[PDB]
């Protein structure tokens, strides 16, 4: 029922969102404290000891982190927020968080899944800054800290914390601290907002440009996001003209003419866009009847309030009563007639299927067939064959005619027979047994094969259909400007007609009996007079019973009714306004008088390509599926219905249908329903590009943080990322309405869209979509090119370590330790180990040797490369076997890891310590699929040079990666001990070169943290509020 | 679908779209003919009929007398009827001649039959292949309605047929065979060929009336 | 390989008669477009063997050290192929060397002229 | 109305092969295989923000020229003789369909086989492939994209900018449709006009057609400085608070007291700045967009054959013997006129038009430092790999720093007024 649903309205997201706290994802944090204060120094020179507010942290050690929404205040949250903790502090569990099934230990991870995970976050994070800035507000400087500049104001106190972050400049330089000095490189003018929208006589600025502390790459996406916004706004004008074009004058709506005032109203997509959301929908409905029941009532109930056209059951009465006769007779046909009779929403849902015979074909209910099949002796049986006869007409069944004509041969079996093709389609053979064009006779094609002398009346009524059968005609309906094209297999606009229409001149027209129907219903009352003036036939028949039979057909074709008449003009008028209604479009097949060749008899879809064919036409054929479904109705009902149809007796076409329009015209839901199957094919495009990410396509992919590692991922794999994607993308939008469901089915890496159908030639149709642009494809490669540029700046660590003994008075970084003490894997006097390599025991204290990857052997010292794999599977026995000739030993091992989790160490310089027992525990607890954070222990800082003091180490990275270090000794005026770190100049490139320009980024190489931001004020009013239905 | 042929030599109220219904007829023994073909081979016939009367000084109805297909191309494949008779419009429109002789009026048995040799599939000798990008029209045909065509028709520089003028008098029918006068060539060939070209072509064997030796 | 270029005279891909088919020109891809033989290669090759062989006095006269290399002018080409229209109706062939005579003329000058200045060492 | 459909393939400056690498056409289609897609040709930028630098995509117009190399030469596979559309793949690359909606991985074994050997500067006509000429609003549509790639071909040098004027376009309830956008920025409401034609076709003289001429040719008046607050057209301008800007955009604007005087009469034609910052330049290529819609729309006069390269004279669809004369117009002196204008009339203090000029200059001069840079980067790059050329942009010259009888061009326009 939730496909029902889906189709009848969808589940609404939050599309606007405005933030009122900053837009940046990133907040500096204070990593190590100075030594103050001191007695030497006074703590009159630090400005921080009268506690200041300082725009950066004052601290001996600081480094800059990622904090999505640390600061912003939005009136919806998106719920995608990503933190990373401090180098400290172990966030695996989140990297773990993926496919890690069997990592009991918290510490150890897969190395495989990574990859997913850190993808994964980076569209978190986009998911997180989802966000419509609103233009926000300055105040001019009272205090001459500035000159009087206007400062953005936030609603709230403490503000002015924000103000000495924003403009660093603001604050004062008494000392010569690194802060003051790099406010004082920081350009002075460039405060306050850099510009704005103000000109027009009482016209606010529209939209303002401000420099500020922020970020750009947040600011990148809100602007893409803007930006599709902004490609879908439609104008006020472009809705009058749509919603009085809808009315077609039955309805006026208007709008006024005035200058650009900024109102959002974005409802543009491409018709394809449409299409494929609906070939989705028709994949999901394929072979369920079910759903479309309550879709038949529902349009039922709307043609039911729209029709003027009411049931008028007397006429019925009327005629019987005109049938006359005298006491004498044996049998009365009036009384036979109305046990025929037997005695709207089937009328209805016939007429629906007009507009959806593309899938579905209306069939008359098996009761209503007659049980022995007729008989000739049975007035009740030729009333079986009028009603019959009145019906097939109005059936979709595409041998309805033929049959109808068999259903005639079959009573006539013995009395008049006819040529049939084969003994399988015998005579004897149910003519709704003749379910395709193949059984229609060779002979019923050819109607001189047939003996009129022999078949009088077969010879007749062969000659009738040919000449009598109804003529259909074509509609043009819908909106392109606006509502676009819903046809699938037809020309735009067309709308199929079961018969030819002709316009009515009058809005209170007078009965017409000139009708196609009236005419058929005229010519099968002759052919049965025919067949009762038969030399064989009328002898039994009594003469007064034969003249009242005669009068009674003669009556029946002179019966008044006006449904042919309200068929004829009212009807397709009422459809076409009821279209733009429904919410599921109409699906037609062309309706061929008599053209058996184009009749339809199959339906392929294709949602995956074949493996060698990349041409969707050429695998469509053993790549689609089959779809059909039959409709079953009550011909009694309906013939009751056509015999007695009735107007309202003052009926005013113009009138009524306006009445009932005004109410009628209240119809939003296509625009919404729009907007969500976008967000779906957003969706399927971002999930292929995660899937391109994942895995080689039949279409071409690009790699490029493939030194991340991960695993070769099978279907089941491929369908739990995808199954992951898709919950994100859902809860990010809020909606919990069925998406991506048919791209699951199935393998998705090789999956292709396409659809086609085949009629009676077998000429098939084939439909291919082309899909829009994606602003998440865009931002997830920028953002994977950003990651490669700095994964230290994501808490990642690139390249290997060594783990090797090093005690000295030097201060290198465990990161970044001195190079004429480093070894690697080309460096000589160094052994690789492959799975070759074995280990011979000494005796009697000879040495013993380990057996070379090469077969070389010698005793565990010198250089060695380890695979860190290898340990890994040995990491017992090797740890049994090396930890003591890697403590003390000579042996210096690199190991191969390419990419890891670390973790930061700090420790008092004052003192020897040796990491020997640390790194042990690291080795001992390394497992073969999971490990703990690789760690570093790093001194503490100071402000001031000492003597040195013992340390050994045992670990080195292979690449520098400590690039992460914002600032070192903030607090003091220059770092007088341990590593000196300015705050980067790069970052805040805008304040510290006065000739760099405005727009200019350093991306990808640095991220600048102080960036000039547009807010916009556009409005987004309510079509109601612009423009008006005038009655 | 309908699709749409026309004369575009005469508008009789001005430009008219023809659109095939979904009426068509199979009366004619044995084939089964949409409009659009009934119409286009009657048309055709006049054309051809026209060229077989062709006289210098006598004026035509119109230059152009056959319909040309402007819309329903992607249903027009060349296999089809509708498809030939185009070409065949084509080339009465060059004026070319049936081999077959023409009665004034091809009688329906006779229009029938024609269809079915017409029905017999062959390669089309013909080298005109359609365009709808234009009407296409031969450098050196002998008509004028190249001349007279203003919209839609197109005659190639390049595209020249190598065929003579001839328009043949009265052609009736003969009761009885006459002989044939036969002239030999140099080609050689093996006997067993000419027996089993004898045997697909053979009218043996039959009794014939002896005659009278004597009398 | 023998005979010339033929292109389709109206409709490509659908020729079937005599009448559909006209002489390729160089236009289409207007200066003569012929097919080359193998022997006049082999013999063309066999030429620049000869001009191997007067090689030092060549290089001492410090002019034209870089050999003719005919094989570089050769251009093979799938089309209809035939000496009269006929034989390319009946005859398409894929990858026939193809060269215009005015550049043979000027490999030939080439050549000659090299023989000349030659004359002296030989 | 436009009625002839006929595109010519680019030709290499010099080059044996397409100045692509597959590199280049990876990130091209960076998430697509349709290249018909105008948001493929360019990252739509908003102005400001507006202008994409990468190192594939220097500007868009880099990008844009790279989609044109290599649309020139997938086109020519169902453009080959056969006009097959599956059957080989040109570098890899294979049409899905018949119409060559879209464009996908060549199968392995035509991975193995060759890429199409595309031939320089050819000349096609639409209607010679059927499926295309089987669909006349599908042909239309694609050639909205064929246009403007050819328009760039056409212009050894800088781009011309189509301008025209008509009274009429001025009459009518469609001018209160284009008050619909009044206080709009130029940038936006062309993005929605082009968003409004890209969702359907319009009458040659349509209403919409008519409103596009008149907000290109306020746009270019108000560009050149022709048309000011001093100088409204009927109170109806496009304003730019400060010329020079970052993403000045004259903004649709009144003026009261100050109405302009304009000649009675028709008059349309293209003008190209001499200023090779147009790649830098989001209103010139806006333009080209909106140019390009124009011509689809209505079939413009060929232009003159002497205003055009000798081997593309008499062009059917485009040059004819007697045509428009292209305007080359250097940016910044451009603005020059612009300031001219103004100081002329008076609105503005000399020293005013100074300092803007003196801000244009430092502007010019950090763009053609930085442009001359990337061509010594792009000529040591195609020295690095013969086996893998390719430009980013199609190749400048120093020359185009010059105005270029921009005055010249300024007096032509204030001659067309």
């Amino acid at each position: 029922n939730k496909k029902t649903a889906q189709l009848l309205h969808a589940d609404t997201p939050r599309l606007v969102t405005w933030d009122a706290g900053l837009c940046t994802s990133f907040k500096i944090v204070p990593i190590v404290p100075a030594q103050v204060p001191q007695d030497v120094l006074a703590y009159t020179f630090f400005t921080s000891s009268y506690a200041i507010q300082s725009p950066f942290p004052e601290a001996a050690v600081s480094r800059i982190v990622v904090h999505t929404r640390w600061a912003s205040n939005v009136d919806f949250d998106r719920d995608s927020s990503v933190i990373m903790a401090p180098p400290t502090e172990n966030n695996i569990h989140l990297f773990k968080q993926l496919l890690n099934t069997e990592t009991l230990s918290v510490r150890g991870a897969n190395p495989l899944m990574f990859r997913a995970n850190v993808l994964h976050m980076l569209l978190e994070f986009v998911l997180d800054n989802l966000y419509l800035n609103r233009h926000t507000g300055f105040s001019q400087d009272h205090t001459p800290f500035t000159e009087g500049a206007n400062l953005r104001s936030l609603p709230g106190p403490d503000a002015e914390k924000w103000y000495s972050i924003m403009y660093p400049t603001r604050m004062g330089t008494p000392n010569v601290s690194k802060i003051c000095n790099f406010v004082a490189s920081c350009v002075r003018n460039r405060v306050g907002r850099f510009d704005r929208a103000q000109m027009m006589n009482g016209a606010m600025s529209e939209w303002v440009d401000v420099f500020e502390t922020s970020d750009a790459l947040t600011v990148s996406i809100r602007g893409r996001w803007m930006a599709r916004l902004a490609r879908m706004n439609i104008n006020p004008t472009e809705i009058e003209w749509a919603l009085t074009e809808c009315a077609q004058g039955y309805v006026t709506v208007t709008s006024p003419y005035a200058p650009s005032v900024n109102r959002l109203m974005p409802y543009r997509i491409s018709n394809a866009e449409r299409q494929i959301s609906q070939i989705i929908r028709i994949m999901n409905i394929g072979n369920n009847a079910t759903v479309i029941q309550p879709v038949l009532q529902d349009i039922s109930v709307l043609l039911q309030r729209i029709s003027p056209l009411q049931i008028d059951p007397t006429i019925i009465s009327n005629t019987m009563s005109t049938v006359s006769e005298s006491t004498t007779q044996t049998l009365s046909p009036a009384s036979s007639i109305l046990g025929k009779l037997r005695p709207f929403s089937s009328f209805r849902v016939a007429l629906a299927g007009w507009l959806y015979n593309g899938v579905v074909t209306t069939v008359i209910d098996d009761s209503s067939y007659p049980k022995d099949g007729g008989s000739v002796t049975s007035l009740e049986n030729l009333w079986d064959f009028f009603i019959l006869a009145l019906a097939l007409p109005l059936t979709t069944d595409p041998c309805a005619p033929v049959k109808a004509f068999m259903t005639l041969a079959n009573m006539m079996v013995g009395f008049e027979t006819i040529p049939m093709d084969n003994q399988i389609y015998t005579q004897s053979r149910r003519a709704s047994a003749f379910s395709t064009p193949h059984t229609w006779p060779r002979c019923f094609m050819n109607i001189q094969l047939i003996s009129p002398i022999d078949a009088p009346i077969l010879r007749q009524w062969a000659e009738i259909i040919h000449r009598y059968w109804p003529n259909p005609s074509q509609i043009r309906y819908g909106a392109p400007n606006v509502f676009g094209s819903a046809n699938l297999f037809t020309p735009p606009e067309v709308l199929l007609l079961p018969i030819d229409h002709q316009p009515a001149n009058v809005t209170t027209p007078t009965l017409d009996f000139t009708n196609e129907l009236t005419n058929w219903r005229a010519r099968v009352c002759e052919l049965m007079k025919n067949l009762v003036d038969n030399q064989r036939y009328q002898p039994g028949w009594t003469q007064s019973l034969v003249s009242s039979m005669r009068g009674t057909l003669d009556k029946l074709k002179l019966i008044k009714s006006m449904t042919p008449m309200y068929l004829q003009q009212l009807a397709p008028v009422e459809l076409a306004v009821i279209a733009p209604m429904l919410p599921f479009p109409p699906f037609q097949v062309p309706y061929v008088r008599l053209d058996r060749d184009r009749v339809p008899t199959m339906v392929g879809v294709t949602r995956q390509s074949r493996d060698t064919i990349t041409q969707p036409a050429l695998s469509l054929s053993t790549t689609n599926t089959t779809v059909g479904v039959p409709l079953a109705l009550d011909a009694r009902a309906i013939t009751v219905a056509l015999l007695s149809g009735k107007y309202p007796p003052d009926l005013v076409t113009n009138v009524w249908y306006a009445d009932a329009i005004y109410p009628m015209y209240a119809d939003t839901e296509v625009f919404s329903n729009l907007q969500r199957d976008m967000i779906t094919c957003e969706a399927v495009q971002t999930l292929v590009t995660l899937v391109a990410q994942i895995s080689e396509t039949q279409y071409p992919v690009d790699r490029y943080l493939d030194w991340i590692p991960s695993l070769r991922a099978s279907a089941a794999t491929a369908a739990t990322f995808a199954e992951w994607v898709n919950t994100s993308m859902k809860t990010a939008f809020d909606l919990s309405d069925m998406l991506l469901e048919p791209l699951l089915s199935g393998d998705p890496r090789m999956t292709q869209l396409a659809i086609q159908y085949q009629q009676y030639n077998g000429r098939t149709f084939n439909v291919i979509p082309e899909m829009p642009g994606s602003v998440i494809a865009d931002c997830v490669q920028l953002t994977a090119e950003v990651f490669n540029h700095e994964y230290n700046l994501f808490g990642i660590a690139r390249g290997d370590i060594i783990i090797g003994r090093v005690q000295s008075t030097h201060l290198w970084s465990p990161l970044a330790p001195p190079p004429d003490l480093v070894f690697d894997r080309d460096t000589p006097g160094v052994h690789i180990f492959g799975r070759d390599c074995r280990i011979s025991f000494g005796m009697n204290g000879a040495a013993p040797m380990i057996r070379d990857e090469t077969g070389m052997m010698v005793p565990f010292e010198g250089n060695w490369i380890f695979p860190l794999a290898l340990w890994q599977m040995n990491t017992r026995y090797f740890n049994q076997q090396f930890d003591a000739w890697i403590k003390t030993g000579e042996l210096r091992i690199r190991i191969e890891m390419g990419a890891y989790p670390y973790m930061l160490h700090y420790y008092d310089p004052r003192q020897y310590a040796n990491a020997w027992n640390l790194t042990s525990a690291w080795l001992e607890e390394i497992t073969p699929t999971s490990i703990p954070s690789v760690p570093f222990m790093v001194p503490i800082s100071s402000d001031h040079d000492i003597s040195s003091a013992p340390a050994v180490q045992y670990i080195i990275s292979t690449e520098y990666n400590d690039r992460s270090l914002f600032c070192t000794n903030s607090s003091s005026p220059q770092t007088i001990a341990g590593p000196d770190k300015h705050i980067p100049v790069e970052r805040y490139n805008i304040l510290t070169n006065p000739d760099a320009p405005p727009t200019q980024i350093q991306l990808p190489e640095v991220v600048d943290l102080y960036n000039v931001v547009t807010r916009y004020a556009y409005e987004t009013p309510p079509i109601t509020a612009v423009v008006m239905g005038v009655p | 679908s309908a699709g749409v042929l026309v004369h575009y030599d005469k508008p009789t109220n001005g430009h008219h779209y023809l659109l095939g219904t979904l009426t068509q007829m199979v009366s004619a023994p044995p084939y089964i003919i949409n409009a659009t073909d009934a119409m286009l081979l009657e048309s055709c016939l006049e054309q051809f009929s026209a060229n077989v009367r062709a006289r210098p000084a006598q004026p035509v109805t119109r230059l152009d007398q056959c319909y040309h297909l402007r819309w329903g191309a992607q249903y027009v494949g060349e296999d089809s009827l509708t498809y030939r008779l185009g070409v065949l419009s084509l080339l009465a429109t060059n004026g070319y001649q049936l081999a077959r002789p023409i009665p004034r009026q091809l009688t329906n048995r006779w229009l029938s039959s024609f269809v079915s040799q017409i029905m017999s599939d062959g390669v089309n000798e013909t080298p005109l292949w359609p365009q709808e990008r234009y009407v296409q029209i031969a450098y050196d045909s002998p008509s004028v309605v190249d001349g007279a065509t203003q919209y839609g028709y197109v005659r190639k520089n390049q595209l020249r047929l190598g065929m003579r003028i001839s328009a043949l008098q009265s052609l009736s029918d003969t009761p009885s065979p006459v002989q044939w006068l036969p002239q030999y060539t140099i080609d050689q060939a093996a006997m067993d060929e000419g027996d089993l070209m004898v045997s697909r072509l053979t009218q043996l064997p039959l009794r014939p009336d002896y005659g009278n030796i004597w009398v | 390989p023998g005979g010339v270029p033929w292109i389709a005279i109206g409709d490509e891909t659908s020729v079937t008669s005599p009448g559909a088919l006209r002489r390729m020109t160089s236009k289409d891809i207007d200066e003569p477009l012929v097919v080359v033989t193998e022997h006049a290669i082999a013999n063309f090759t066999k030429a620049e063997m000869a001009l191997e062989f007067n090689r030092e006095f060549l290089d001492k006269l410090r002019v034209l050290s870089v050999s003719p290399k005919y094989s570089d002018l050769l251009t093979y080409v799938d089309c209809y192929v035939g000496v009269s229209a006929r034989q390319a109706l009946n005859n398409f062939q894929k990858q026939v060397p193809v060269i215009t005579p005015t550049r043979q003329t000027m490999y030939v000058d080439s050549i000659q002229a090299a023989l000349k200045a030659l004359e002296k060492w030989e | 109305a436009r009625a002839a459909f006929l595109f010519k393939t680019v030709g290499f400056g010099g080059l044996q092969n397409v100045p692509i690498n597959d590199e280049l056409s990876s990130h091209l289609l960076r998430a697509g295989n349709s290249p018909w897609q105008l948001t493929q040709f360019l990252d739509w930028i908003s102005l400001g923000r507006g202008l994409a630098t990468s190192a594939l995509v220097p500007t868009a117009g880099s990008r844009y020229y790279q989609m044109s190399c290599l649309l020139s030469g997938t086109l020519q596979i169902p453009f080959r003789p056969n006009h097959r559309w599956g059957d080989i793949r040109f570098l890899r690359l294979v049409w899905s369909a018949p119409t060559l909606d879209g464009l996908v991985v060549a199968p392995p074994q035509v991975l193995a086989q060759p890429a199409l050997q595309a031939q320089a500067d050819r000349v096609y006509d639409c209607d010679d492939y059927p499926f295309l000429a089987r669909d006349p609003r599908f042909k239309h549509r694609v050639y909205q994209q064929l246009s403007a790639v050819t328009l760039l071909n056409l212009t050894g040098f800088g781009p011309i900018s189509y301008v025209r004027v008509d009274e009429d376009m001025w009459s009518g309830d469609v001018n209160q449709l284009l008050m619909n956008y009044f206080g709009h920025t130029f940038a936006e409401i062309a993005y929605t006009l082009c968003q409004a034609s890209a969702n359907r076709p319009w009458e040659h003289d349509g209403t919409y057609a008519r409103m596009t001429q008149i907000i290109l040719s306020l746009f270019w008046l108000s560009y050149v400085g022709v048309i000011h607050q001093q100088n409204t057209y009927r109170t109806f301008y496009f304003q730019c608070n400060r010329r020079g800007d970052a993403a000045e955009v004259w903004i649709l604007s009144c003026s009261l007291n100050h109405s302009a005087q304009i000649r009675p009469g028709n008059r349309s034609l293209f003008v190209m700045p001499t200023s090779p910052d147009w790649n830098m330049d989001v209103n010139l290529i806006l333009s080209s967009t909106l140019t390009g819609c124009l011509c689809s729309g209505s079939q413009l006069p060929l232009i003159d054959n002497n205003s055009v390269p000798a081997v593309s004279r008499n062009i059917h669809g485009w040059t004819g013997r007697a045509g428009n004369q292209l305007h080359g117009f250097q940016v910044r002196r451009m603005v020059t006129e612009f300031c001219d204008r103004l100081r002329r009339d008076g609105v503005m203090t000399q020293a005013q038009q100074n300092q803007i000029e003196a801000l244009a200059d430092q502007t010019q001069q950090f763009k053609r430092d930085k442009l001359e840079a990337w061509a010594r980067e792009d000529d040591q790059y195609n020295q690095a790999n013969p086996n893998s050329t390719m430009f980013r942009t199609k190749p400048f010259t120093n020359a185009q720093w010059g105005r270029g009888n921009t005055g010249a061009t300024s007096a032509a326009i204030a001659a067309l007024i």
